[PDB]
């Protein structure tokens, strides 16, 4: 099928103004590589619900989408030789604190909707203080 | 059954897409039927069912595929098939209703939307005007995917409407207008996506009125001017078929 395993990482505690880099690493031996996929990045606070932040399409033209909240601070990017997609979170502040998720769909588009991806990472906590 | 034109967004080129649109045009026409030098689509009235439709099979780099059905009379998308499922825009009447029952006869799941495929409706559902929806190989690549995933619940309505708007314009409007075909070529050439400007939109809007003006014209002169817009939204009028020769490739039957 489209079966793929997404292992994220790179989260943790950071001083306000600080920066972190998240990683969605696709595990080996999925039929398709990660570049065939659209990858969404979501974040969820405990009392809140999932929220889309940054996204990158499967499209060959590299289209990316960014929610107003993170625009210009966050940058989504690809490394294909490592079968990986990075999220660089800069100028971090406490309001950013939440658990972050990576999500993927084969041949997908750049969406802030959780329904529009088929596969999820385990999540990684971010905290800014 | 109906003829099929294949197209893939994967490694698509200007030549790739141009051959596709020509092929598409070729299948709509021709009865050697040309009024004032513009080919005319077959007349809906009396048209046998088996000449009614053409199919367009689209696939992307992810090997996802869908097939669009176009009515040869207007060159407009009436619906699509993906695997086990087929969806149709709401027919304007019972003649068109009956007609579409001859599409995708093998498909095990048939669905007909409560809404039609006109822009006004689709823009509402997309949450955006054609002005704000980008076109190009990428947007089309995604649209194929969005339609493919729709039956399994992986596609939000706004995303579907948006995907229809992309297909209609990059296939139907492109076939209707060499001018629109060309705007798409440019997007593919530079591998960039962009939304259409007023010059594209007013054309799309005016395809029916131009069809009429041309076929009901006097020796090519329009009984009344048709007003269009330029890229900056400035208005101008078309008084004659002559200037539209290079512009519009097809017309719905009138008279
Ligand atoms: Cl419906």
């Amino acid at each position: 099928n489209a079966q793929v395993q997404l292992v994220e990482s790179g989260g943790g505690l950071v001083q306000p103004g600080g920066s972190l880099r998240l990683s969605c690493v696709a595990s080996e031996f999925s039929r398709f590589t990660l570049d065939y996929y659209a990858i969404g990045w979501f974040r969820q606070a405990p009392g809140k619900e999932r929220e889309g932040l940054s996204s990158i399409s499967s499209s060959s033209d590299g289209f990316t989408s960014y929610s107003d909240s993170v625009k210009g601070r966050f940058t989504i990017s690809r490394d294909n030789a490592k079968n990986t997609v990075y999220l660089q979170m800069n100028s971090l502040k406490p309001e950013d604190t939440a658990v972050y998720y990576c999500a993927a769909r084969l041949g997908g588009w750049a969406s802030f909707s959780p329904q529009e991806y088929d596969y999820w990472g385990q999540g990684t906590q971010v905290t800014v203080s | 059954q109906y003829p099929i034109i294949n197209f893939t967004t994967a490694g698509a080129t200007v030549q790739s897409y141009t051959n596709f649109i020509r092929a598409v045009r070729g299948r709509l026409t021709t009865g050697a039927d040309v009024r004032h030098e513009i080919p005319v689509l077959p007349n809906r009235v009396g048209l046998p069912i088996n000449q009614r439709f053409i199919l367009v099979e689209l696939s992307n780099h992810a090997e996802l595929s869908v097939t669009l059905a176009l009515d040869v009379t207007n060159a407009y998308v009436v619906g699509y098939r993906a695997g086990n499922s087929a969806y149709f825009f709401h027919p304007d009447n019972q003649e068109d209703a009956e007609a579409i029952t001859h599409l995708f006869t093998d498909v095990q799941n048939r669905y007909t939307f409560a809404f039609g495929g006109n822009y006004d409706r689709l823009e509402q559902l997309a949450g955006n005007l054609r002005e704000n929806i980008e076109l190009g190989n990428g947007p089309l690549e995604e649209a194929i995917s969005a339609l493919y995933y729709y039956s399994t619940g992986g596609t939000q309505l706004p995303t579907l409407a948006r995907s229809f708007i992309i297909c209609i314009q990059m296939i139907s409007e492109a076939a209707r207008f060499q001018y629109i075909e060309g705007e798409m070529r440019t997007r593919i050439r530079y591998n960039r996506r962009s939304a259409p400007d007023p010059s594209v939109i007013t054309l799309e809007n005016s395809w029916g009125r131009l069809s009429t003006a041309i076929q009901e014209s006097n020796q090519g002169a329009f009984a009344s001017p048709i007003q269009l817009q330029r890229r900056n939204g400035s208005k101008f009028s078309v008084y004659d078929v002559s200037i539209l020769i290079p512009i519009i490739a097809l017309m719905v039957y009138r008279c």
